RNA sequence: CGUGAGGGAAAGGUGAAAAGAACCCCGGGAGGGGAGUGAAAUAGAGCCUGAAACCGUGGGCUUACAAGCAGUCACGGCCCCGAGGGGUUGUGGCGUGCCUAUUGAAGCAUGAGCCGGCGACUCACGGUCGUGGGCGAGCUUAAGCCGUUGAGGCGGAGGC
RNA sequence: GUGGAGCCUGGGAGUGAGGGCGCGAGCGAUAACGUCCGCGUCCGAGCGCGGGAACAACCGAGACCGCCAGCUAAGGCCCCC
RNA sequence: GGAUGACCCCAGGCGGUAGGGGAGCGUUCCCGAUGCCGAUGAAGGCCGACCCGCGAGGGCGGCUGGAGGUAAGGGAAGUGC
């Protein structure tokens, strides 16, 4: 019996091209260079759920140091008093306070200088 | 929860007197403010920092030999036309610029960056034709 | 590609044609060439050992005994050729046809009459196999035929 | 096309 | 209420006669009619002549009135090609595309 | 009135009446968890070194669920070295009902 | 010379971005005085063969 | 196509039935618009289905101080669908196509304009391991012969 | 010392163009991104990740997947960052 | 653990080229099939932000299409660009 190819290729380079849909130009309509296209997007992808912890926390310590020297100190002083103090509310949820609550991260910087 | 995420805020004014001060030193500092990096909200996908006004940058200071020794470039795109100037003849012709070069060398490239800089404002001499912004005075 | 009624030529030279080097347009390569490792006639038969196929048509009849699904009979009564005679009879046999039967007998006029039944396989005892024994729910045998397939796996 | 014009010749690498 | 009309295997080329049909999408059927009739391209001929089909659709079959028709849309597709030879230097074939258009015109009614 | 708790290696502000989905947990559906507390605040300030002793925030368990299918996908150039994987992060879904304290 | 060529094919964004200058202008059009026509200006009205206030040919 | 020996294609399908569209309108015609046939006419003869490249019209978002393997991560805006989701992308972060060959390529080394279809580890008989079964000091038949007409049996010559 | 340790019998391979670095030598000119051996290591195949401005083989370290959580490594903390 | 995948618990491994090994998906064809799905719509096509699967894939729904298709379990290859 013989076994051609038929409805499998269309349908594989069809499922190429629906994951390629905003790509420019043949990027999205080629399924070669859709292809391509993907391999690299894949990738970045991978790369960027890293990349995106990082990004996080080193927003959150921009804004911790600048409600910090506020009160009269830098990070470094701040996180070295936290860690005395023993305070682990961690760098999300103090850049949220320095913003939302700053009565709260006020007294989170005298426990702090206090804890030296 | 989401990290916060400002909505826009008007911007504040501010003054600087650079008589004395020295180049380098004031111009991170006018390039912070420039990035807002001294405000809890701090985003960095907006301009959202300060309006930076300075004033006296005649009198900006300098150590070492620089006002001999330091020289500003600039290339025509012709052949021979890379000038050189030293820091001496710009402070004597246009000297707004010697602080204007150091806080754009400081400020990040591309469109947000570029935009940064057209909120600073620096004048030789001591008056500044702000009076409507009602500035705030800094003392850094 | 050598059975195939093209030409042996190379349709062009080898070089300097900036096109790729070909020979004759039978090469697989080219539609309405060669077929690279396509079918030819073929002999799919071998030869089981006998022991083995003595033993499953043993093994087969065993298989539907130990279901109660096997039945001897004497002979067939009134089932002189015709189909309805053949139907008559399977009644009081317990044979209503929602059961595939194999009829395995030697009498030549009662194969001729359940043939045509969607619900039978007809068969001699020459040839009780075991692809009709396990094709079907249950076994019929002339008691003539139960001898022969008594013979056939001793 | 069963006319193939000849490649001109290389430039001498010799 | 719409109006159509298709010059279906014009012997233009559709890139040439786009040019003119641009002149007149969104016009009056009378600013049409001007525009087609002092434009300086082969490809007014034939827009005119499935304009003015078109429009008598309008009035003949689909009870629209002369005065209020405007060209609501048309667009020229591309038909199959007429391929032809023509021959080169050194014995080569450069294969000609004699183009092909289906231009469509379509007129509505403008009220007001 | 909000608390920060933790849970799933992961700190939260929340408040009553806040559905938030944190790492799963080992709780049948409808029934009530208490979470640790960090710090209060609102109207009282406490700040925990690191945990608050009296404190706890009521959570009702609302259900258990798979998020929306990250495709992770791997590429090496020019050694035909390529993995595709169909991740969905398991989650719970919870309600804040009241900040014990 | 030495047969120039393209290196690349040209995308369909820059194909068509050369094309923003391909568009027809409209004919210039002015009514003739006499029988009310749209016309070219400065040209004999071809329909009724009216022109600078009189008639110059048979149409 | 080749002087010639010789080479050597492409090209199938309306519909159940031609009922294959009278007649009218624009038009030189071609084509179309109505009418009519049909269960169906984007089944209208350039006819079943009708993919993709490719070309176009319309709408949403977007763009004329901007540096780019074209994506990705984040946030914001606008449009759409109804504590969410889809489309688009302004700014910020990060980011050296695919394949091949190579000690080493984004590589200014190779192949590829793009799309669709064709396209490359098989069969025979012998061998050597392994393996699922049968039989076991035994195991096994070949060619033929008989039977069936998708029925199986017989045949010990011979081989191990 | 229980380790993707070792030994034995057998089935299937690929490889038999290596390269940089450290150290030991020879050749070279106490030249080469030079050449040829030895010990080791990385790249090769980890052109995945952090540092080194950028950069296979230098320093850090062996990426099963997810997280808007925490600690560090080299290197860093005036601004770009 | 329970008693030989019947699921659970604890711990450890899981970068990878040449290459070895394992388990799967899908295509055409045969048995299953004188069956069963089918004009209250076959295969094929076009969507889908929905369901299952690590994945290859499989469903389900809407549009198109208009006459075929084919299960659990096995069998054989012109089997995936
Ligand atoms: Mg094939
Ligand atoms: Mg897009
Ligand atoms: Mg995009
Ligand atoms: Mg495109
Ligand atoms: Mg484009
Ligand atoms: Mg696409
Ligand atoms: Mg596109
Ligand atoms: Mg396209
Ligand atoms: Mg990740
Ligand atoms: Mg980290
Ligand atoms: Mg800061
Ligand atoms: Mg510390
Ligand atoms: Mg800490
Ligand atoms: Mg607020
Ligand atoms: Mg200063
Ligand atoms: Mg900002
Ligand atoms: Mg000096
Ligand atoms: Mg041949
Ligand atoms: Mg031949
Ligand atoms: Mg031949
Ligand atoms: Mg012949
Ligand atoms: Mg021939
Ligand atoms: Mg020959
Ligand atoms: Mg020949
Ligand atoms: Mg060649
Ligand atoms: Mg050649
Ligand atoms: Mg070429
Ligand atoms: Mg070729
Ligand atoms: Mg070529
Ligand atoms: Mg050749
Ligand atoms: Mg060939
Ligand atoms: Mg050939
Ligand atoms: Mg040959
Ligand atoms: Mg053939
Ligand atoms: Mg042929
Ligand atoms: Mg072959
Ligand atoms: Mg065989
Ligand atoms: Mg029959
Ligand atoms: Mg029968
Ligand atoms: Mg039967
Ligand atoms: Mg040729
Ligand atoms: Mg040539
Ligand atoms: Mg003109
Ligand atoms: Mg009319
Ligand atoms: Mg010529
Ligand atoms: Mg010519
Ligand atoms: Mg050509
Ligand atoms: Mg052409
Ligand atoms: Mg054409
Ligand atoms: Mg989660
Ligand atoms: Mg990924
Ligand atoms: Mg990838
Ligand atoms: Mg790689
Ligand atoms: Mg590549
Ligand atoms: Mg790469
Ligand atoms: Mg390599
Ligand atoms: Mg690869
Ligand atoms: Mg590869
Ligand atoms: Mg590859
Ligand atoms: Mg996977
Ligand atoms: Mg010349
Ligand atoms: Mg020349
Ligand atoms: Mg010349
Ligand atoms: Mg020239
Ligand atoms: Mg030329
Ligand atoms: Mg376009
Ligand atoms: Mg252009
Ligand atoms: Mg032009
Ligand atoms: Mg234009
Ligand atoms: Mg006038
Ligand atoms: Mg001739
Ligand atoms: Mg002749
Ligand atoms: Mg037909
Ligand atoms: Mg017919
Ligand atoms: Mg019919
Ligand atoms: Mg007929
Ligand atoms: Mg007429
Ligand atoms: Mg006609
Ligand atoms: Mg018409
Ligand atoms: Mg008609
Ligand atoms: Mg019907
Ligand atoms: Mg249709
Ligand atoms: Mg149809
Ligand atoms: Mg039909
Ligand atoms: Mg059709
Ligand atoms: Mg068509
Ligand atoms: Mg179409
Ligand atoms: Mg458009
Ligand atoms: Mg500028
Ligand atoms: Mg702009
Ligand atoms: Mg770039
Ligand atoms: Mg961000
Ligand atoms: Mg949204
Ligand atoms: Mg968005
Ligand atoms: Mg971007
Ligand atoms: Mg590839
Ligand atoms: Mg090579
Ligand atoms: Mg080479
Ligand atoms: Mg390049
Ligand atoms: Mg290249
Ligand atoms: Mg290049
Ligand atoms: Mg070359
Ligand atoms: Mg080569
Ligand atoms: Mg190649
Ligand atoms: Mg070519
Ligand atoms: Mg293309
Ligand atoms: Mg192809
Ligand atoms: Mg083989
Ligand atoms: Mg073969
Ligand atoms: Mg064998
Ligand atoms: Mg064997
Ligand atoms: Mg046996
Ligand atoms: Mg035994
Ligand atoms: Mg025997
Ligand atoms: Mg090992
Ligand atoms: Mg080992
Ligand atoms: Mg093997
Ligand atoms: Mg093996
Ligand atoms: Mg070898
Ligand atoms: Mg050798
Ligand atoms: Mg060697
Ligand atoms: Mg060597
Ligand atoms: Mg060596
Ligand atoms: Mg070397
Ligand atoms: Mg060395
Ligand atoms: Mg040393
Ligand atoms: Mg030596
Ligand atoms: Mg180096
Ligand atoms: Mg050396
Ligand atoms: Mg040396
Ligand atoms: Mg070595
Ligand atoms: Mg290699
Ligand atoms: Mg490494
Ligand atoms: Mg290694
Ligand atoms: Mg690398
Ligand atoms: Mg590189
Ligand atoms: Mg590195
Ligand atoms: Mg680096
Ligand atoms: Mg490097
Ligand atoms: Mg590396
Ligand atoms: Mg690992
Ligand atoms: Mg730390
Ligand atoms: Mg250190
Ligand atoms: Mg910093
Ligand atoms: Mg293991
Ligand atoms: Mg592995
Ligand atoms: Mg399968
Ligand atoms: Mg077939
Ligand atoms: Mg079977
Ligand atoms: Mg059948
Ligand atoms: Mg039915
Ligand atoms: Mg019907
Ligand atoms: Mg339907
Ligand atoms: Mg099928
Ligand atoms: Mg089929
Ligand atoms: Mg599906
Ligand atoms: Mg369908
Ligand atoms: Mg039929
Ligand atoms: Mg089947
Ligand atoms: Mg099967
Ligand atoms: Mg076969
Ligand atoms: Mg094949
Ligand atoms: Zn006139």
């Amino acid at each position: 019996p013989r076994a051609k190819t038929g409805v499998v290729r269309r349908r594989k380079h069809k499922k190429i091209l629906k994951l390629a849909k905003g790509y420019w130009g043949l990027r999205s309509k080629s399924f070669r260079k859709a292809r391509e296209t993907l391999f690299a997007a894949g990738n970045y992808a991978y790369a960027h759920r890293k990349r995106r912890k990082r990004d996080f926390r080193r927003l959150w310590i921009v804004r911790i140091n600048a409600a910090c020297r506020q009160h009269g100190l830098n990070y470094s002083t701040f996180i070295h008093g936290l860690k005395k103090a023993g305070i682990e509310v961690d760098r999300k949820n103090l850049a949220d306070l320095a913003v939302r609550e700053p009565q709260v991260f006020a007294e989170l910087v005298e426990r702090a200088k206090a804890a030296q | 929860m989401k990290t916060y995420v400002p909505k826009q805020v008007e911007p504040r004014w501010v003054l600087i007197d650079a008589e004395g001060k020295t180049l380098g030193r004031l111009a991170t500092k006018i390039a912070t403010l420039l990035r807002g990096k001294h405000r809890p909200d701090w985003t960095p996908n907006v301009a959202m920092g300060d309006f930076v006004v300075v004033v006296n940058a005649d009198k900006i200071r300098v150590t070492g030999k620089k006002l001999e020794q330091k020289i500003y470039t600039r290339y025509s795109g012709y052949p021979g036309g890379l000038k050189k100037i030293p820091l001496e003849k710009m402070l004597a012709t246009h000297p707004e610029r010697v602080l204007e070069h150091a806080v754009k060398g400081m400020l990040p490239k591309g469109p947000l960056g570029r935009r940064l800089f057209k909120r600073l404002k620096v004048y030789a001499g001591p008056d500044h034709p702000h009076q409507a912004q009602r500035p705030e005075k800094l003392e850094v | 590609r050598g059975e195939v009624a093209y030409s042996g030529r190379k349709i062009w030279p080898q070089k300097h044609t900036g096109r790729a080097r070909h020979g004759d347009i039978g090469a697989p390569i080219f539609v309405g060439g060669g077929v690279v490792f396509g079918p030819k006639p073929r002999d799919y038969s071998y030869t089981l050992p006998k022991k083995v196929r003595k033993k499953g048509l043993a093994m087969a009849v065993a298989d539907r005994a130990r279901e109660g699904k096997l039945l001897l009979v004497e002979a067939f009564a009134g089932v002189n050729g015709k189909t309805k005679e053949f139907l008559a009879w399977a009644k009081e046999a317990g044979l209503d046809g929602s059961e595939s039967v194999l009829l395995v007998t030697g009498n030549e006029l009662v194969r001729r009459a359940a043939r045509n039944l969607p619900w039978v396989v007809t068969l001699a005892p020459e040839g009780l196999n075991v692809y009709d024994i396990v094709r079907t729910e249950r076994l019929v045998m002339d008691l003539d035929a139960w001898e022969v397939f008594q013979n056939r796996i001793g | 096309p069963v006319y193939i014009p000849r490649p001109r010749p290389p430039h001498p690498r010799l | 209420m719409e109006a159509k009309a298709i010059a279906r295997y014009v012997r233009i080329s559709p890139r040439k006669v786009r040019l003119v049909v641009d002149l007149i999408r969104g016009k009056s059927l009378e600013e049409a009619r001007n525009i087609l009739r002092y434009t300086n391209k082969r490809g007014a001929y034939f827009v005119a002549k499935v304009l003015e089909s078109a429009a008598a659709n309008a009035v003949n079959n689909h009870d629209m009135l002369e005065d209020r028709l405007y060209v609501k849309a048309a667009y020229v597709d591309e038909g199959p090609a007429l391929k032809r030879v023509l021959p080169r230097a050194r014995g080569r074939a450069d294969i000609i595309k004699k183009r092909t258009s289906h231009i469509t015109v379509i007129l509505g009614e403008k009220h007001g | 009135m909000f608390a920060i708790v933790k849970t799933g290696g992961k700190q939260y502000r929340v408040e009553p009446g806040l559905k938030l989905r944190v790492e799963k947990l080992d709780a049948e559906p409808g029934a009530t968890v208490e979470l640790p507390v960090l710090l209060l605040g609102g109207e009282k300030t406490v700040v925990g070194t690191p945990v608050v002793e009296g404190a706890s925030v009521v959570a009702e368990v609302l259900g258990h669920g798979r998020g929306k299918k990250i495709l992770v996908s791997k590429f090496k150039a020019k050694v035909q070295y390529r993995r595709k994987k169909g991740h969905r992060q398991p989650y719970t879904e919870l309600l804040i009902k009241e900040i014990r304290g | 010379a030495k047969h120039p060529v393209p290196k690349k094919k040209t995308s369909k964004a820059r194909r068509d971005a050369r094309r923003s200058h391909h568009a027809l202008t409209p004919p210039t059009l002015v009514p003739c005085p006499e029988c009310k026509a749209m016309k070219p200006p400065h040209t004999v009205c071809p329909e009724c063969g009216y022109y600078a206030g009189r008639k110059v040919l048979e149409v």
